[PDB]
RNA sequence: CACCUCGAUGUCGGCUCGUCGCAUCCUGGGGCUGUAGUCGGUCCCAAGGGUUGGGCUGUUCGCCCAUUAAAGCGGCACGCGAGCUGGGUUCAGAACGUCGUGAGACAGUUCGGUCCCUAUCCGUCGCGGGCGUUGGAAAUUUGAGAGGAGCUGUCCUUAGUACGAGAGGACCGGGAUGGACUUACCGCUGGUGUACCAGUUGUUCUGCCAAGGGCAUUGCUGGGUAGCUAUGUAGGGAAGGGAUAAACGCUGAAAGCAUCUAAGUGUGAAGCCCACCUCAAGAUGAGAUUUCCCAUUUCUUUAAGAAAGUAAGACCCCUGAGAGAUGAUCAGGUAGAUAGGUUGGAAGUGGAAGGCUAGUGAUAGUUGGAGCGGACCAAUACUAAUCGGUCGAGGACUUAACC
RNA sequence: GUAGCGAAAUUCCUUGUCGGGUAAGUUCCGACCCGCACGAAAGGCGUAACGAUUUGGGCACUGUCUCAACGAGAGACUCGG
RNA sequence: CUCGUUAAGGAACUCGGCAAAAUGACCCCGUAACUUCGGGAGAAGGGGUGCUGACUUCGGUCAGCCGCAGUGAAUAGGCCC
């Protein structure tokens, strides 16, 4: 398997050997920078520990830049691992470049989503709202709890609470167009995130 | 609704933890020493960041 | 975004401009926070309309300011009354023509005695 | 976004005048159809010296939507008014000729037919 | 934004015209079969223009036989090959929404020669 | 039957939310057939998901219309009224029929008729603080374990092949496209957009003209930025394993044969454990890795001692939004673009004021896609994030190769 | 028990039968009359106008609904009393 | 909770069009069955309404102008069977 991780920017419309439109969203990908190699010897498992964006000195730590010295590279904002990869091909202080990635490559997604705050149980599971009229005083509300013989509620009855920031995937995506001198990589559809945000880019699990 | 049952003096307690309130940004003025809020004029000398005001 | 106030929309544009044009005769004044933070960029756009100086800046000045009295800088009787308009045009405009921008600041002060409002000393300069 | 109980006016010479979705096709719970969706509806109002006749259940075809149709390159139709054609079992129409316009989606869908009876193919 | 528009530059195009709502063209609209393709001309008053840069579309309006018939399209398609403005149409307006609910000889823009 | 409930027991139906069982409506598997093929009938396994919208009636039911792959049966106080309605229930009014000598009643019907409660505890959904995890901290993580999702039609091909005298009409397999449901998002379509723009009515105000302000639901009307958003856009439930159900067995004996079983061994389902996504080390059983600070002062004591200044670091405080009820999270704090403003632009509005020309004037044209311009973009330290303070380690014992 | 009315504010059986209206009408309209249990001042049959009367149908209209979305303001929310 | 907008549809909601929406002023034209000849009836249904000059014999009228829209906002019937 492969990715990279990078930034939300927004949303365009594009046109592809042809006039049709594909809907697109915009991926700033600034060289990935490979931190630490983990492998089952002594971290139980293969992987690859990876940073996106420099941070300034004065944001970082001194226990931070210490991991980042032996890739000698600067202080990076984010930082995760990529799982079920190859480790020969990869090496600390190596640069993944967009390059790694080909036009036209299935995908799958990882974001953090918008935040929509505290939210009833219409907008956040889709519940269907009462009668307005009809002297009906039952308008937003999320319905009977259960039961009376429990004499409780079961779990898993939805309810208001936060809507947003959970992490999500999106599935078999594609790869629309790749700009190396920008770092930018163009997919077909709408993806988690506010703009600004972390994405984690990967080939696809199913493909 | 109603409360059916009356709380005891351990629960009260126990709710009146995090009711305290807590006093916060004080520093001490470098002009008269005296102390202040962070970020506010020094009501006594009125300086802040060394100028009358 | 912007605030609110705690107002309607004709409420708080109201306030606002009696505000602003207090600020610009006072050239100081005492409020609250969030009507500071509001006022603050609210009297900057209109100092740079008393910067430009033209008639379309005076008539989209007067849009907002309520006429009020500045000051009678008077010489023999009562002649020179000034509105805040006049002075806006005629006092403020000369006196920031220099800087890009920051035509005031904000001091916070002792919260309000009936409410533990935070209060605010807004300045120009 | 045609849905039950909505009135349709009638783009051929069949007899009928306006029309009435009885329900959509397709599926168990489509509550709502569009270009290229069949239809099952009423008569409310037909021509007088006409074939199909007040009261009368009868199958059709939405020819043109005022929530319109759309196209690969992000062109668009819509249209002033919802109009529909009866059909038979099959996808051939009851009249002979249709009127007014008729959106390109129904080629896909096989309503050649209609798509030549019609003057214009948007 | 700025990495936006410099992507979009490219595919932006400059056939165009600084066309407006009000005023009709003629959009010589290709439609594809697989087989065939088949430019057929479409004339129309327009409606509306929106959007920046490569978000724009622009709506263009037609009675062809009686039914009043409303297109869209964006604006640097490759599928549009030519946009011939034919008449300058005077408007006090951006959107003519209204024009929806008129018929024929309210429905007539005056042209202004410029 | 009258054991509980008459110092309250709320009565049916519908709505919102669902959950469970399997005696399975569909999908899935299989045996038998009076199963030629398509359709089927019946029985065994299977509860993973799904199981429609309307007319009539207060109705459950039921009839009908029209679809569906299918329109399951039941339980959960005939689920759910401190969650909703109150149509139906003879509360009080009145009236028809009928009964009664009558006051009144129903063996019937009809019109109308007050549904109180600020949630203490548990419970549920979410968010925090404290402490712990045995030196203090910053990050990344395995994953026990939990949850979520689990559906399905139509068409094409195989093929008008097999089947069948014909009629009609296939399994198995590979493709195309939908439905409902759902995750996310706003570039497109549209909606909203109450500190955007323009037009416009009345009155009043800025002394008057002009230009503008106020009030009249944002005065009304026409648009519309960001943001929020569905009806809009993209995606999803894909293949695949392992063990099994029913069934099919292979070999095989008890029982010289036979036999799927007793040992031995294997096919075998939409079902189970994985696989897909999410949460997850409070998993007190508190894990793992990388990196950083170091092993100071005094007093008391052989004390895993006490306070008292600190390192790494964090917090207070302040500017704020991609976040947000408050906490929190995140971005920043002059080692600076965090916000405001300023300058540029963009969207959006749609041709500003003042002039001039023409015109009787209304008004039109030109200066000039002008001017305005909230939250959008990029620069710019002009203002504000000043000064500063607080907290926070020096690391127990036993035994293992010197451990 | 007459005229007149009649599944009716009266008809249980009964969602009576037939027709109309609807795609579909236990309601409604019109006829029939096996009037459980109409009927003549406890008035019968009819009746223009009238009715915050009851009932049903139609047109327009719309957030009633499909299926919810946004905005404003008061409260809820944080702080002070 | 009180308000305001809404794509497409438009009572499919519901016991039931409850509530809301729509109509709403003035001028002119025109107005059915039925009828106790009085009414029904403001039936219904339509059109017009702003500004500036000429024109009347003072209201009509003509021409031109502007807007999506002229009782431009507020106040004023939903109708029919
Ligand atoms: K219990
Ligand atoms: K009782
Ligand atoms: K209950
Ligand atoms: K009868
Ligand atoms: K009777
Ligand atoms: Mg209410
Ligand atoms: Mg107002
Ligand atoms: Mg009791
Ligand atoms: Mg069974
Ligand atoms: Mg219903
Ligand atoms: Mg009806
Ligand atoms: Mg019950
Ligand atoms: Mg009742
Ligand atoms: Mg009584
Ligand atoms: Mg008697
Ligand atoms: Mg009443
Ligand atoms: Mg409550
Ligand atoms: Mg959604
Ligand atoms: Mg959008
Ligand atoms: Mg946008
Ligand atoms: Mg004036
Ligand atoms: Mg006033
Ligand atoms: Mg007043
Ligand atoms: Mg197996
Ligand atoms: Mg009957
Ligand atoms: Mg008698
Ligand atoms: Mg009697
Ligand atoms: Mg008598
Ligand atoms: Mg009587
Ligand atoms: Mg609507
Ligand atoms: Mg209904
Ligand atoms: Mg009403
Ligand atoms: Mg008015
Ligand atoms: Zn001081």
């Amino acid at each position: 398997t492969k990715g990279i991780l990078g930034k939300k920017v927004g949303m365009t419309q594009i046109f592809t050997e042809s006039g049709e439109l594909i809907p697109v969203t915009v991926v700033e990908a600034t060289p990935n920078v490979v931190l630490q190699v983990k492998t089952v010897e002594t971290d139980g498992y293969e992987a690859i520990q990876v940073g996106y964006q420099d941070k300034r000195e004065v944001l970082s730590n001194k226990p931070a830049k210490g991991h980042v010295a032996k890739a000698n590279t600067a202080p990076k904002r984010f930082i995760k691992e990529f799982k079920n990869v190859e480790l020969g091909e990869y090496e600390v202080g190596k640069e993944i470049k967009v390059d790694v990635f080909q036009a036209g490559d299935v995908v799958d997604v990882t974001g953090t989503t918008k935040g929509k705050g505290f939210q009833g149980a219409i907008k956040r599971h889709g519940q269907s709202r009462g009668p307005m009229s009809h002297g009906s005083r039952y308008h937003r509300r999320p319905g009977s709890m259960g039961p009376v013989a429990p004499n409780r509620v079961f779990k898993n009855k939805r309810l208001a609470g936060r809507m947003g920031g959970d992490r999500v995937t999106i599935q078999n995506l594609e790869v629309v167009k790749v700009d190396v001198e920008r770092n930018v990589i163009l997919i077909k559809g709408n993806i988690p995130g506010a703009k600004k945000s972390l994405i984690t880019i990967k080939s696809a699990v199913k493909a | 609704a109603v409360p059916a049952r009356r709380t005891s003096k351990a629960k009260k307690a126990k709710r009146r933890t995090h009711y305290k309130l807590t006093i916060k940004g004080l520093n001490a003025c470098s002009n008269c020493g005296e102390m202040k809020k962070s970020h506010h004029v020094c009501p006594a000398c009125g300086h802040y960041d060394g100028k009358d005001v | 975004s912007y605030r609110k106030l705690g107002r309607t929309s004709s409420q708080r544009k109201a306030m606002l401009r009696d505000i602003t044009t207090d600020l610009i005769i006072n050239e100081r004044i005492v409020t609250t926070e969030a009507r500071a933070k509001e006022v603050r960029s609210t009297v900057e756009k209109m100092i740079t309309l008393g910067k430009r100086g033209d008639l379309h800046a005076r008539r989209q000045a007067a849009t907002f300011v309520r006429n009020e009295v500045a000051s009678v800088r008077e010489e023999d009787e009562s002649i020179v009354v000034e509105s805040a308009l006049q002075k806006l045009f005629n006092d403020l405009g000369p006196r920031f023509a220099e800087r890009q921008g920051g035509y005031t600041r904000i001091l916070k002060t002792e919260p309000r005695r009936g409410d533990a409002a935070p209060m605010v000393v807004i300045e120009f300069v | 976004m045609i849905q039950q109980e909505s009135r349709l006016r009638v783009a051929d010479n069949s007899g009928a005048r306006e029309i009435l979705t009885i329900k959509v096709l397709g599926g168990s719970g489509r509550k709502t159809a569009n270009i290229g969706d069949v239809i099952v509806a009423t008569v409310k109002q037909a021509t007088p010296g006409g074939v199909v006749k007040k009261g009368e259940v009868v199958k059709a075809v939405i020819v043109r939507t005022k929530s319109g149709a759309r196209r690969a390159d992000g062109s668009y139709i819509k249209f002033d008014e919802n109009a529909a054609v009866i059909i038979r079992d099959d996808k051939s129409p009851r009249g002979t000729r249709i009127f007014g316009p008729v959106a390109r989606e129904l080629r896909e869908n096989n309503f050649m037919k209609i798509v030549s009876l019609a003057p214009e193919v948007l | 934004n700025p990495l936006i528009q410099e992507l979009t530059q490219e595919q932006l195009r400059t056939d165009i015209p600084a066309f407006r709502p009000g005023d009709t063209v003629r959009v010589h609209a290709k439609v594809v079969e697989g087989t065939r393709e088949r430019i057929q001309l479409f004339e129309g008053v327009v409606i509306k223009r929106r959007g920046a840069g490569i978000s724009e579309t622009y709506t263009v309006r037609k009675v062809s036989n009686g039914v009043g018939v409303e297109r869209t399209f964006p604006l640097h398609t490759p599928r549009v090959a030519q946009i011939e403005v034919v008449r300058y149409g005077k408007v006090r307006r951006a959107k003519l929404y209204y024009l929806r609910a008129l018929h024929g000889k309210a429905a007539r823009i005056k042209e202004i020669r410029r």
